DNA sequence: CGTTTTATATCGATCGAT
DNA sequence: ATCGATCGATATAAAACG
């Protein structure tokens, strides 16, 4: 009864890991609390960005490998445009759940 | 006749003889899709030669896309290749073709309904479900999708020959109905 | 660089420590050590420099296979994916992504790439 | 039964788009 | 509400198989 983890991979998640990290290696908390700190940000990352994000933003390129396992898609997109709101981009990888359940 | 049809795409079988994890296969091979729920079986493209392969837990699988008889049994040692190096005793077994799909363009139209009502026990013609003619030739046993363009499509076979010795029987009947 | 992933890490760290509260309390940690969660955390944050915050100041082959923060990563959830031939379609949203050190936030996004 | 390939073509759609 | 548009059938052969 949980959220996708994906969102520990990325920026904001990773950080996190590691300040949680220097606390568990400090003795400041128990690797369970550090573990349910990561639980909480999965949802709470899955409602931030379903609520209080509005850009829409398209990428264009040639894919060079795909994936489909376990209900996530993994793309590797090369010499790609991918416009906000333009960059040029060498190689962008993603990777993405399912919006259903 | 002329015209000679054009292969368009080569369905193949390949035994690899030994059993296979497809969670396993789709965790190690690149632009391998598994979706048990929906097909039990890893669907695998390559591009050298453009094809899709099905493979199966039983180590049978399935080529499709190939364009020549060659390209079929090239592309299927590939996949077979792959399976390999990811890590099972696969081999490239029984390979057999099983369907070639071809078409043609003769470049005049065709009154299809006349065509149809001519060669009433091969033909069965309803624009209302399907736009082409379905002609289901005997000899050879080939079924062909005649369109009101002059577009053909002749599928069924299992040499390439069947697919020329098919068209070569209906072009004078599709000649005799062209519109003009 | 980007004010919308600004306003959503903002929103989710402070987030999180709102929502975990009630567990650090459970576990016997006082709130000076959840506070000292979010200060690393922001320190981290700022250290990526992804994008600027308003805390900034206060801190002056065949086979499958390159995770950093010079990785380009997008990670998210999809609505349809769909291909004719070698041409594919991605209709994404809810997504985060990070492109050459830096990041955006995404409602939607759509990708259009060439499998050739 | 579902999935894949592929040529071919027509009839509703939803479809951003007037 | 209406476009050119792309979208899901519709039809064909055939194998694999849970």
């Amino acid at each position: 009864p949980g959220y996708y983890e994906l969102y520990r991979r990325s920026t904001i998640g990773n950080s996190l890991v590691d300040a949680l990290d220097t606390l568990i290696s400090d003795g400041r908390i128990e690797a369970s609390l550090a573990m349910r700190v990561l639980e909480t940000f999965d949802k709470v990352v899955a409602e931030t960005l379903k609520d209080n994000t509005q850009s829409k933003l398209t990428v264009k390129g040639n894919l060079d490998t795909y994936g489909f396992c376990d209900d996530v898609w993994t793309f590797i997109v090369k010499n790609c445009q991918v416009t906000v709101e333009v960059i040029s981009v060498d190689k962008l990888r993603i990777v993405a759940c399912n919006s259903k359940k | 006749s002329g015209i000679v049809p054009t292969l368009q795409n080569i369905v193949a079988t390949v035994t690899l003889g030994c059993r296979l994890d497809l969670k396993t296969v789709a965790l190690h091979a690149r632009n391998a899709e598994y979706n048990p729920k929906r097909f039990a079986a890893v669907i695998m493209r390559i591009r050298e030669p453009k094809t899709t392969a099905l493979i199966f837990a039983s180590g049978k699988m399935v080529v499709t896309g190939a364009k020549s008889e060659d390209d079929s049994k090239l592309a299927s040692r590939k996949y077979a290749r792959i399976i390999q190096k990811i890590g099972f005793a696969a081999k490239f077994t029984d390979f057999k073709i099983q369907n070639i799909v071809g078409s043609c363009d003769v470049k005049f139209p065709i009154r299809l309904e006349g065509l149809a009502f001519s060669h009433g026990t091969f033909s069965s013609y309803e624009p209302e479900l399907f736009p082409g003619l379905i002609y289901r030739m005997v000899k050879p046993k080939i079924v062909l999708l005649i369109f009101v363009s002059g577009k053909i499509v002749l599928t069924g076979a299992k040499q390439r020959e069947e697919i020329y010795q098919a068209f070569e029987a209906i072009y004078p009947v599709l000649s005799e109905f062209r519109k003009m | 660089s980007n004010a919308e992933a600004s306003r959503v890490y903002e929103i989710i760290v402070e987030s999180v420590v709102n929502e975990v509260r009630e567990d650090f309390e459970n576990a016997g940690i006082d709130e000076q050590t959840l506070q000292d969660l979010k200060n690393i955390w922001q320190k981290k944050l700022t250290e990526t420099k992804v994008t600027t915050f308003s805390w900034d100041n206060q801190f002056n082959d065949y086979l499958i296979s390159e995770d950093g923060p010079d990785e380009n990563l997008m990670l998210c959830l999809y609505d349809k994916v769909t291909r004719t031939k070698a041409r594919w379609k991605c209709s994404l949203k809810d997504g985060v992504v990070t492109i050459n050190r830096n990041d955006y936030t995404f409602q939607k996004a759509q990708v259009e790439a060439e499998w050739v």
